[PDB]
């Protein structure tokens, strides 16, 4: 793999519970992909076009704690399991791909790079099968073409007696058809 | 009601 990542975190479990509560963030954000946290569950946000996107099944319908206070979603798709912030001063928005290569790359929150083989528009085969549990908490994770854009986000896992052998993730374009209906 | 907080990030090369 071209690509490659490691991790940074910014806040323990108590000042967590705390900025749940206000809702205001002073920290200092950078990075492609925010890890994210509620009370029940940890998963990604991949910022793209100055939007932090991740999944509805992690973030539901809530606020993302922000320097100005909870910042409210831009855009929210229940169905597509979408739903997606103005990103935060000083994220580093990616830039989608569209030139279609074949070899994808899963980010996991673990800061690994996972070799993913694009099987159809929101599938993706893993190159090597990896246990559920070791995906787990990488929703909103991206997918990247080999020149580092993005092509989608992670959103489920295809897998059979816990070990998963194929991604379902929402590609770049749907994140259009909700800014659309915006 | 709790709002979603950033606790770590991942920085891309
Ligand atoms: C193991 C890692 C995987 C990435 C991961 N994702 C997850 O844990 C996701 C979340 C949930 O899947 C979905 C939830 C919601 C959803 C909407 S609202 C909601 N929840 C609520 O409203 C509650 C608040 C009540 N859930 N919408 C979806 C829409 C899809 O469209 C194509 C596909 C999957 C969806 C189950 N899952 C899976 O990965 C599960 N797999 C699975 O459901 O099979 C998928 C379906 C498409 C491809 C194969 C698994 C591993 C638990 C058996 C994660 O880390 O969270
Ligand atoms: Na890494």
């Amino acid at each position: 793999a071209p690509i490659t990542a490691y991790s940074q975190q910014t806040r323990g479990l108590l000042g967590c519970i705390i900025t749940s509560l206000t809702g205001r963030d002073k920290n200092q954000v950078d990075g492609e992909v925010q890890v994210l946290s509620t009370a029940t569950q940890s998963f990604l946000a991949t910022c793209v076009n100055g939007v932090c996107w991740t999944v509805y099944h992690g973030a539901g319908s809530k606020t993302l704690a922000g320097p100005k206070g909870p910042i409210t979603q831009m855009y929210t798709n229940v169905d597509q399991d979408l739903v997606g912030w103005p990103a935060p001063p000083g994220a580093r928005s990616m830039t989608p791909c569209t030139c279609g290569s074949s070899d994808l790359y899963l980010v996991t929150r673990h800061a690994d790079v996972i070799p993913v083989r694009r099987r159809g528009d929101s599938r993706g085969s893993l190159l090597s099968p990896r246990p559920v549990s070791y995906l787990k908490g990488s929703s909103g994770g991206p997918l990247l073409c080999p020149s580092g854009h993005v092509v989608g986000i992670f959103r489920a896992a295809v897998c059979t007696r816990g070990v998963a052998k194929a991604v379902d993730f929402i590609p770049v374009e749907s994140m259009e058809t909700t800014m659309r209906a915006s | 009601k709790g709002s979603v907080v950033i606790v770590g990030r991942i920085i891309l090369s």
